[PDB]
């Protein structure tokens, strides 16, 4: 054996933290990891009391489904030194408020605040760390917009757009340009789900998101991609 | 950090009885436990002890097959369940603890003891000192020999100096026959040559006075020494 | 003719055994020395490989049968017979778990989660080990070598009074390695297919095609194998007796087995090489 | 505002530009005997024998 | 005026310049010509520390050279010893976003840091036998992404918020905040003697601060993107730079300006860390490559590289007696060279 008794009970010791570690780490595997990113005000924080400083946590149980929602909104640093600790969350919950089409950032009005959330969706979605992650793309502040349309058109947010100012068909249109940012359509999908402050069946979509993207992923594991 | 035990009292020879030790105030999943005997007058021998997370028990060669040591991490005490007892068990139990890492120390924390009595390969560790006049102010060696060398292939030599003051319980003092364990003051000291050691006492008080018992680690009989007592 | 049909399949054999070498080997080389077991299915792929190249070492014996007279014994023709059925009902029961594990993943995704670790798939596989083992037990006793027109010739032996233990140990190869399997095997596959078609993905169209391939090549592996042991249990039951009758089984019984274990070979390009997983795994090999 | 910000930033470059500077020959030359002089100590540039590797 | 103002300052610049050009009389590399090359060096994994799940991001080697700690993503901090591979202590973190550890010189504590903006500060040696956390330092407004100890009392760190602190533990208070940097600092290397601390940012420059006064001394610019390791030479009057330019730079102190970088043509990848030998002889450099190389220090030529690693090398380290090199990756494993 060429071992000392307390070298023996030591090496005990680290055989039972090592079974810990695989137990949590079972447990942590069993989860899923959902990365909350917005354009500031963009509803997020009422979504996030929906479903229930630096880095926010935020744990729910659904439906047998245990979550973890990362919320990155206060870190107000460089991103890209920070964003490849995500790498493999399983969705990244995306929202965008519809009623940014008419207000302007406050830091000069040259540059819009759809605009900003377009820019941001790009380097999310586009991003090498977030090649095959799937994006649950909220569209919040539908009320809002839905009464806002009539009195200001979608023109000033699209001077392209060329098509009725009905609720119904504006937001199609925004939904279609968000997701014509998407460069690789086949390695990711984008869900579009469209809340208000009302609206109670957020988490169910989620829920149907996530279980969409179990299932791709254990396609990919099974032989079956 | 308590250690408080339970049980003891006068048992008929061929009984069986169970001693409770509680513990309180430290992680015990973390910690192994041992059960180490004090006769009347004598010495102390180790008994039984089990590992963190019961993974492995021994016993003494003298107490093996009729005693059984368990634990309860979840309720926090352990117990030793005891058949077959005759007079040579007669003695004033001490539950203790030790976590068993690199740098750790063992042997850290000693129980008060029950009281018990009955109506009527391994190494060698000799102090031949016995008992040694002591001065307050001077500085003191106590001695003690080995039958076979425990300095272990990895340079560690296991051994552990333990001072009882008169009617308490055992306290560490040396680990490892050089480091000095929490709370001790610095007067102490100890060293040795893998199979006789020494451990010195630069300027004693009457805190210092008792007697001094040492310990092998090295296989797993734990043998202490005959002691030696300290008289102002 | 004899000897046509003698070195023919001697051929056969031969390039099947390399094939699944190669096949099972790669599969394996990936597995467990280059990779980790990281998954469940790797476990249950790795199993897979491990009963095909159980059924394949078995072909060079039988080669050297077809080209000499059997010279290797009694002992190790009983556990050449072992190799053959238990690689058998191990690879026919490991399709069938297979089956049961994609369904569970497919179907119920978040019971899956907590019911598809390693551990789990370990413990199924000794399972199906074992019981293959139990299943072949019968088998081996009746397998002895015998001395037939001056050649030695290792089969089962049964007597005339033992001709019932043959006919059972037929239809237990056919209710036991086809019936109860693929009945597990089909109805996992189908509702496989059926949630697929309700999905919104882009890997549904390639899931759905590869599930097609894997139940076709199966069904036309193991359907004609069974069908002829059944007709031959049948003829053995003197109900279909015919001299003519006994020469189309025999050689519907060399063709099905041909058809048969050539799934030794294709197994691995349907349920590894295809699939990118494993070829990414061969990607990153071969890089470094 | 910004008026500070440049004032503070203009004291920060002369405090840093009144500093002592010896010359990149000097600085070379003190780099080189530190490398020479503990060169024997340094058992990633010379390995040492196994029997003092304790990783063996 | 505010254009006079910046006259000013671009005219200091130029008198800055002008001084270090003044200065720069040779090279070091005409000055080591002659000096015999180092050689091949071929390091063997002796030890590979196996039980993280998930990427690891930081690591830090202990005063005794044989206990080191690990921070990953799983929410562990693990402390092994690297002598027989084993597990002393398993730490679960609050907060699983991890980018920083530490070990403190004496081993009785340990800092851990992260998106969190706090170190949290946890005790080893405790009557309890758990690690317990000592102190939970807030006061960061972004990601942690380095913490040094000075000693048991005072740790010094770096965040996102384009700044630098000193906390007091038994307070758990900002003593000194060091500003002027204006990207997020990524590293920092406390000096041998513990009384200057060089800190790189996303500013492509690297400040030396003294930590007593409280004040930016000398401000080493040169490289084209963000500084991500910093690590002073073993004497104290250097330090060498890894930055995503896929080049390592070495600054002299008493030079105040660059004296040599480090770069080849087959190297694109960015630099996540290094470190030095117990000689300055070798710079130990982590690559995204999957690789950490190892230059010689005095002569631009690349030693050795160290292969083993099956995602981008997070960390690195080498022991105070300089006797193993410890390397992290994302591939969720720590391998000991030797
Ligand atoms: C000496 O070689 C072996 C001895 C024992 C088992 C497998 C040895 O290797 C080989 C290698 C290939 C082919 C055979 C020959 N076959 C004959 C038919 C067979 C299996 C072995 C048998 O025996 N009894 C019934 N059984 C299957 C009957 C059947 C029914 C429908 C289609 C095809 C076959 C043996």
């Amino acid at each position: 054996c060429t071992l000392s008794a307390e070298d023996k009970a030591a090496v005990e010791r680290s055989k039972m933290i090592d079974r810990n570690l695989r137990e949590d780490g079972e447990k942590a595997a069993r989860e899923v990891k959902l990365l909350l990113l917005g354009a500031g005000e963009s509803g997020k924080n009422t979504i996030v009391k929906q479903m229930k400083t630096g880095i926010v946590e935020t744990h729910f149980t659904f439906k047998d489904l245990h979550f973890k929602m990362f919320d990155v909104g206060a870190q107000r640093s460089e991103r890209k030194k920070w964003i490849h600790c995500f790498e493999g969350v399983t969705a990244i919950i995306f929202c965008v408020a519809l009623s940014d089409y008419d207000l302007v950032l406050a830091e000069d009005e040259e540059m819009n605040r759809m605009h900003e959330s377009m820019k941001l969706f790009d380097s999310i979605c586009n991003n090498k760390w977030f090649t095959d992650t799937s994006i649950i793309l909220f569209l919040n502040k539908k009320d809002l917009f839905e009464e806002k349309i009539k009195k200001s058109p979608l023109t000033i947010c699209y001077p392209e757009y060329a098509g009725s100012n009905t609720y119904e068909e504006a937001a199609a249109y925004i939904q279609c340009q968000f997701e014509d940012l998407n460069k690789r359509k086949d390695t990711k999908e984008i869900y579009t789900h469209f809340t208000c402050s009302t609206d109670t069946k957020n988490v169910q979509f989620v829920f149907d998101a996530v279980t969409d993207v179990i299932i791709k992923n254990n396609l990919k594991d099974c032989g079956l991609f | 950090v308590q250690l408080v035990e339970s049980g003891g009292g006068l048992v008929q020879p061929g009984g069986s009885r169970k001693l409770s030790c509680s513990a309180s105030g430290f992680a015990f999943s973390s910690f192994g436990m041992h059960w180490v005997r004090q006769a009347p007058e004598k010495g102390l021998e180790w008994v039984a002890y089990i590992s963190s997370g019961s993974g492995t028990i021994y016993y003494a060669d003298t107490v093996k097959g009729r005693f059984t040591i368990s634990r309860d991490d979840p309720k926090n005490t352990l117990f030793l369940q005891m058949t077959s007892l005759r007079s040579e068990d007669t003695a004033m139990y001490y539950c203790v603890r030790s976590i068993y890492y690199y740098g750790s120390s063992p042997f850290d924390f000693w129980g008060q003891g029950t009281t018990l009595t009955v109506s009527s390969s391994d190494i060698v560790m000799t102090q031949a000192t016995s008992s040694v006049p002591v001065t307050p102010g001077e500085s003191v060696s106590i001695s003690c020999r080995s039958s076979k060398s425990l300095l272990h292939s990895n340079g560690n030599t296991y051994l552990y100096w333990f001072l009882q003051r008169p009617g308490q319980s055992p306290q560490l003092l040396i680990y490892r026959m050089s480091n000095l364990a929490s709370g001790v003051p610095d007067r102490f000291s100890g060293s040795g040559s893998g199979t006789a050691f020494t451990l010195t006492i630069s300027r004693l008080e009457a805190e210092d006075v008792g007697v001094y018992y040492c310990m092998q680690h090295l296989e797993y009989p734990l043998t202490f020494g005959a002691g030696t007592k300290l008289e102002l | 003719i004899q000897t046509n049909g003698k070195l023919l399949l001697a051929v056969f054999y031969c390039l099947l055994f390399v094939f699944s070498l190669l096949g099972n080997s790669l599969v394996i080389l990936v597995l467990v020395v280059c990779k980790k077991l990281r998954s469940i299915t790797d476990v249950y792929l790795l199993n897979l490989a491990l009963s095909d190249l159980l059924f394949v070492f078995s072909f060079p014996f039988q080669t050297y049968y077809l080209l000499d007279q059997w010279v290797f014994g009694t002992v190790m023709c009983k556990v050449v017979s072992g190799f053959y059925y238990i690689g058998f009902y191990s690879s026919m029961f490991f399709i069938t778990l297979m089956s049961v594990d994609r369904y569970l993943a497919v179907v119920h995704a978040v019971y899956a989660l907590k019911v598809r670790t390693i551990r789990m798939g370990t413990t199924l596989c000794l399972a199906v080990w074992l019981t293959a083992i139990m299943a072949t037990i019968p088998l081996l006793v009746f397998y002895q070598v015998a001395s037939e027109d001056g050649v030695l010739q290792c089969y089962s032996f049964y007597n005339q009074q033992t001709l019932k233990w043959k006919i059972f140990t037929n239809f237990k190869m056919n209710i036991l390695g086809l019936l109860i399997p693929f009945t597990i095997f089909m109805f996992c596959y189908i509702k496989i297919l059926h949630q697929l078609k309700r999905c919104q993905n882009h890997n549904k169209t390639k899931a759905i095609r590869l599930v097609l391939i894997v139940v076709i090549a199966s069904l036309l592996f193991w359907v004609p194998f069974n069908v002829v042991l059944f007709l031959t249990s049948l003829h053995s039951m003197h109900i279909l007796d015919g001299c003519s009758i006994s020469q189309q089984l025999t050689y519907a019984t060399h063709v099905t087995e041909i058809i048969s274990f050539t799934h030794c070979c294709v197994n691995p390009v349907i349920y590894a090489f295809v699939g990118e997983k494993f070829k990414k795994h061969l990607s990153e090999i071969f890089q470094k | 505002a910004s008026i500070a910000q440049a004032r503070k930033l203009v004291e920060q470059l002369k405090m840093e530009a009144n500093i002592d500077r010896i010359k990149v020959s000097k600085a070379a030359a003190d780099l080189m005997a530190y490398c020479e002089a503990h060169a024997k100590e340094d058992p990633l540039l010379t390995p040492v024998p196994a029997s003092e590797n304790p990783f063996r | 005026e505010l254009d006079q103002l910046r006259q000013e300052a671009e005219q200091l610049k130029n008198q800055i310049r002008d001084a270090r050009k003044a200065c720069a009389d040779a090279t070091l590399s005409q000055i080591t010509n002659n000096i015999d090359p180092v050689g091949r060096i071929q390091m063997r994994t002796r030890r590979t520390l196996r039980g993280h799940l998930a990427k690891i991001y930081a690591m830090h080697w202990g005063t005794d050279s044989r206990l080191l700690v690990s921070a990953s993503q799983d929410g562990k901090l693990i402390i092994w010893d690297s002598y027989t591979t084993n597990k002393v202590h398993a730490i679960p973190l609050r907060s699983s976003w991890v980018m920083t550890c530490a070990y403190a010189p004496s081993g009785n504590y340990v800092a851990c840091g992260g998106l969190d903006n706090i170190c949290s500060i946890y005790n080893l040696k405790t009557r309890e036998g758990n690690v317990r956390v000592s102190r939970e330092l807030a006061g960061h407004t972004g990601y942690l992404s380095c913490c040094r100890f000075l000693d048991d009392n005072q740790i010094v760190t770096s965040s996102g918020d384009t700044t630098c602190a000193l906390w007091d533990i038994e307070t758990g208070q900002q003593t000194t905040t060091f500003t002027g940097h204006t990207g997020d600092v990524m590293s920092l290397s406390l000096a041998p003697d513990t009384r200057l601390f060089v800190s790189g940012a996303c500013d492509a420059s690297a400040k030396l601060w003294d930590v007593r006064e409280g004040m930016c001394r000398q401000t080493f610019t040169g490289h084209e993107s963000d500084i991500n390791a910093i690590c002073f030479f073993p004497n104290g009057n250097a330090f060498a730079t890894g930055s995503d330019d896929a080049t390592c730079r070495l600054f002299d102190l008493r030079a105040d300006q660059e004296l040599m970088t480090y770069s080849h043509d087959n190297i694109i990848c960015g630099i996540t860390s290094v470190s030095f030998s117990k000689s300055g002889r070798l710079l130990l450099a982590g690559y995204d490559d999957f690789n950490c190389n190892v230059w010689d220090a005095l002569k631009a030529d690349r030693a050795g590289v160290l292969a083993g690693h099956d995602n981008r090398v997070s960390c690195l380290g080498v022991t105070d007696d300089g006797m193993a090199v410890a390397t992290g990756s994302w591939d969720s494993f720590l391998k000991i060279w030797n």
